RNA sequence: GGGGCGUCAGUAUUCAAUUGUCAGAGGUGAAAUUCUUGGAUUUAUUGAAGACUAACAACUGCGAAAGCAUUCGCCAAGGAUGUUUUCAUUAAUCAGGAACGUAAACUAUUAGGGAUCGGACGGCGUUUAUUUUUGACCCGUUCGGCACCUUACGAUAGGAGUAUGGU
């Protein structure tokens, strides 16, 4: 009610939302819907066009909205957008993160988890890097409490996580990469072939970082949407 | 129903609520909890909250977007983790006036290692 | 300024649902005690099952609820119960001036006897000042391994967290209990409402 | 910075002086064609120009400026709780005020220095000693404002506020706006007052002092004038145009003595209800205010049983 | 999760830059110092630096002790087990000496059993396994070791008041 600032500081305040307008996004290729929301940017003119900050945003959006199925309530993905088109957003993946309700909610005590990390470079030259999370199964019809996997049986686990996520991750291209995480193929790879050193109760791959694109080749990014 | 997304800073201090497009980057309209009551000592408070997420509705009801994505955070580098009252009283107030909410996430720095 | 109203009366678009895990000696407890926790979620409108086979809590959004801070209640009712708080106490969470806080004390203390010793100072002598505390800040504390579990009021989570930080610091419990009874008592008479409180402690 | 001219008869208004000054923000402006131009700053430059110099004063940002009308004094108000006069000719100090406790916002001349600072206070300085003569408190904010009379002090507590200096209490506070309060400006001929804030509107006030201390004056006459009337209807015995003016001057300790005697005057008319025609004329010709306070006196005479 | 050297990550904090900002932010029981229209706190994205290695994490593991928790590589060393392995007293103990280095504050067996981890052996079986390896789970035998409980087999190791007279 009563203001609090010093000598002649408030200035004459302008409507910002004059020069705003918004633009309506469309997700890439494998995933189920295409518009996905609206983002409010600046107004485009001389001196700073927003077509350079449209660039320049990413955005974080969750799996279910995309799929359409409340079972990936978590696992949100990141989007870059590099292309604009007339009232138009056009998008490419960035990354795959998380949420720290699932990270809280997967670790339990008297069982080991197993991370691992790779950095692998798919056909299309991106680098990227992948973080495998692996908790281990506890057998039924067991009566000790704590399921625990040696130290050189968690280091053979490891080295055959990463053996399998550099074979089934340098083949493909991104779009591919990003179908076969979707339903997680990889992760049940994983469950499939490591039980016979230890047997592992959930395998997820917890990020996706894609670090440097080296290309920005319209033919593939349209070929997409 | 266009979605946007609310941070809703809840420390012991003072709240904020602040809304945001989908991106991240443009700010749509942000109001302090402090900025509504004239104590520093109740400026962490559920009437603050309340206060501050009825006049974020109202502007965003004035913008026209009638649905928000709500994450929530508190000081987390080497603080709390935990959301003060702004939190719970700033999401009821939001939702009892319009605002049909969406996803809710507590995003939350949680240090590694700090110290 | 500071009281907060229940709420009075479909204000969730995506069903959302929270998950926990929990270790077999606490799904024992958890299966006996479990019908006083669905019987007060479902006042508040809030599904909640639990899954003795893969050891998991689960709270999900009805139709029919309409707080929409009942999840978020809900969800730190679901970790603390996986967290081994007893259950009238975990219930206690669901109302609504009340908040929990998880203070990790193992990284304060680099020795292992010296780490020992602090806490069991913390805890004290037949757990007198740990009910002293509890006393005079309004709070539940339970020192829970490597980690301080406490519950109350945010001014209460507050004070103790400076108490539990003091405490693995080298500073007794029992002159930071002085400390709170004088201020205790130099709050209690706003004649000495606003000075520097700092002659006194 | 900048001159303007103001032209009254001609729609032209020109900014034809111009200074660059310094590299801040130029704070406030003080006036002695014009003499010249002192100019303040938001960093420590005060800097001095003349119409078609610098120096160092202070550590924070410097607040106001004013002059004296003959121009040979002059001072400057800052936050680090100092104030400056200094030769205002050529680039020496006469000197320093000692301090205002957190940090002076205002000073004012008269035609004896005015100082309105950060705290809720306010002193009056010479230059004779450069101490205060006079000390004042009574605000709930900042300041901000001290104007001269022909004194007045607004605040930041949305109250502007009027005493004088060889009393040194206050004698009168003034209370229209909404939240906040900024600036006064006064008419030079008389004494009008004209506050201004943050809020946008501006109210003017004038002095009705002197109105009411004649109407005041005029009242005591009448009154007296009246009253030696009444003494004279009294002793003469002309009980009706008594009792219409005891009515009027609303005492009722001789009224009481007029209405025994009225009722017992030991010559009574027959036909008349209290003895007199006159007095029963002037009770039917009673004024509804009239007869309601003759009520009021009616009852608290027919308590005592004499 | 023994040590050294390199390497790889992870967040978080600080600092800086780019945008959207647009009136406070920060502390406290309240305040104040301070930062704040050249835009603080906040929102997003990058970059650098230094630190540390959450949750897993234990009535556990390793090291003689202090101590030791990110991945991978290299370098020696060490423990226990097994062997169809050797010299046959080399050994035990410590005078002298030698290497590693803000705190305190409630305190010949016991006789087995239940857990625990490190081997080695055995096996009715579930899951790897498209079937053999092999591993996970369950069980038994056997050495070895941190700790629990029971039993001992036993043991054994001046203060407070009140006075009186001096100084």
């Amino acid at each position: 009610r009563l203001s609090k600032g010093k000598k002649g500081l408030k200035k004459k305040v302008q409507d910002p939302f004059t020069r705003k307008d918004w633009y309506n996004i469309k997700a890439p290729a494998p995933f189920a819907v295409r518009d996905v929301g609206k983002t409010l940017v600046n107004r485009t003119t001389g001196l700073k066009n927003a077509n350079d900050a449209l660039k320049g945003r990413i955005f974080e959006v969750c799996l279910a909205d995309l799929q359409k199925d409340e079972d990936h309530a978590f696992r949100k993905i990141k989007l870059r957008v590099d292309e604009v088109q007339g009232k138009n957003c056009l998008t490419n993946f960035h990354g795959l993160d998380f949420t720290t309700d699932k990270l809280r909610s997967l670790v339990r005590k008297w069982q080991t988890l197993i991370e691992a990390n790779v950095t692998v470079t798919t056909t299309d030259h991106y680098l990227l890097r992948l973080f495998a999370i692996a908790f281990t199964k506890r057998r039924p019809n067991q009566i000790k409490k704590t399921t625990y996997a040696q130290s050189s049986q968690i280091r053979a686990i490891r080295r055959k996580m990463v053996e399998i996520i550099q074979r089934e991750a340098a083949s493909c291209t991104l779009h591919q990469l990003v179908s076969k995480l979707i339903p997680e193929v990889i992760g049940r790879e994983i469950e499939k072939a490591t039980q016979g050193i230890y047997p592992l109760q959930n395998v997820h791959i917890r990020k996706v970082k894609l670090l440097k694109q080296p290309k920005f080749d319209l033919g593939a990014l349209m070929a997409l949407h | 129903l266009v979605f946007g997304v609310a941070r809703i800073f809840a420390s012991f201090n003072d709240t904020f609520v602040h809304v945001t497009d989908l991106s991240g980057r443009e700010t749509i309209c942000r109001v302090t909890g402090g900025m509504k009551v004239k104590a520093d000592r109740d400026e962490s408070s559920p009437y603050a909250a309340m206060l501050a997420a009825q006049d974020v509705a109202a502007r965003c009801k004035e913008l026209g977007i009638t649905a928000l994505h709500i994450k929530i955070r508190a000081t987390g580098g080497n603080g709390t983790k935990t959301p003060g009252p702004g939190a719970q009283s700033a999401l009821r107030a939001l939702a009892r006036s319009g605002m049909k909410i969406g996803r809710i996430e507590d995003v939350t720095p949680t240090p590694s290692d700090s110290t | 300024k500071w009281k907060i109203e229940p709420f009075l009366p479909g204000p969730f678009l995506e069903e959302s649902s929270f998950m926990t895990l929990f270790p077999k000696y606490r799904e024992r407890y958890l299966k006996d005690c479990w019908p006083l926790v669905t019987k007060a979620l479902e006042k508040h409108g809030i599904a909640a099952t639990l899954d003795i086979v893969e050891g998991s809590m689960t709270v999900k959004t009805t139709r029919k609820t309409y707080d929409p801070a009942a999840i978020l209640k809900a969800r730190d009712l679901i970790k603390l119960l996986a967290r081994s708080v007893p259950a009238p106490q975990a219930l206690k969470i669901l109302e609504d001036g009340m908040a929990c806080d998880i203070i990790k004390i193992r990284s304060m203390v680099r020795n292992k006897e010296r780490f020992v010793k602090r806490r069991q100072r913390l805890l004290g002598q037949n757990g007198t000042t740990l009910k002293a505390l509890e006393l005079l800040t309004q709070t539940y504390i339970l020192v829970h391994g490597n980690t301080v579990s406490v519950m109350g009021g945010y001014k209460g989570l507050k004070e103790v967290r400076r108490v539990v930080e003091d405490t693995m610091n080298n500073i007794h419990p029992i002159y930071l209990i002085k400390e709170l009874m004088i201020k205790r008592e130099l709050a209690k008479d706003p004649a000495l409402a606003h000075e520097d409180w700092s002659r006194y402690l | 910075a900048r001159l303007w001219r103001v032209d009254p008869a001609n729609n032209s208004y020109t900014c034809y002086a111009v200074f660059t000054g310094h590299l801040e923000s130029v704070g406030a402006v003080a006036l002695p064609p014009p003499a010249f131009l002192i100019s303040g700053s938001q960093d420590r430059f005060v800097q001095k120009r003349d119409i078609p110099l610098r120096r160092l004063a202070h550590d924070k940002d410097i607040n106001a400026l004013d002059i004296s009308p003959n121009g040979k004094l002059f001072a400057s108000a800052s936050q680090d709780k100092t104030v400056k006069i200094w030769d205002v000719e050529k680039l020496e100090v006469q000197g320093i005020l000692r301090g205002h406790k957190r940090g002076v916002w205002t000073v004012r001349f008269a035609p004896v220095v005015l100082t309105g600072s950060g705290d809720k206070t306010i002193k009056l300085w010479n230059l004779s000693d450069y101490t205060c003569i006079r000390t004042f408190e009574g605000h709930s904010h900042n300041v901000l404002k001290v104007v001269w009379l022909h004194f007045a002090s607004a605040g930041a507590d949305t109250l502007v506020k009027v005493w004088d200096a060889n009393t040194g209490e206050t004698e009168c506070t003034l209370d229209n706006h909404e939240d906040r309060l900024w600036t006064l400006a006064v008419h030079s001929k008389t004494n009008i007052l004209a506050s201004a804030g943050s809020d946008s509107k501006v109210t003017f006030w004038r002095d009705t002092t002197a109105e009411t201390q004649a109407a005041a004056a005029q009242a005591a006459l009448k009154l007296v004038e009246q009253e030696q009337t009444l003494e004279n209807y009294i002793h003469a015995g002309a009980y009706r145009d008594a009792i219409v003016l005891a009515l009027q001057l609303n005492h009722p300790g001789r009224l009481l003595n007029l209405f025994t005697n009225v009722v017992t005057t030991r010559n009574p008319d027959p036909d008349s209800l209290t003895g007199l025609k006159a007095v029963d004329d002037v009770l039917a010709k009673l004024s509804d205010e009239q007869i309601f306070q003759l009520l009021l006196r009616l009852r608290d005479w027919n308590t005592n049983a004499r």
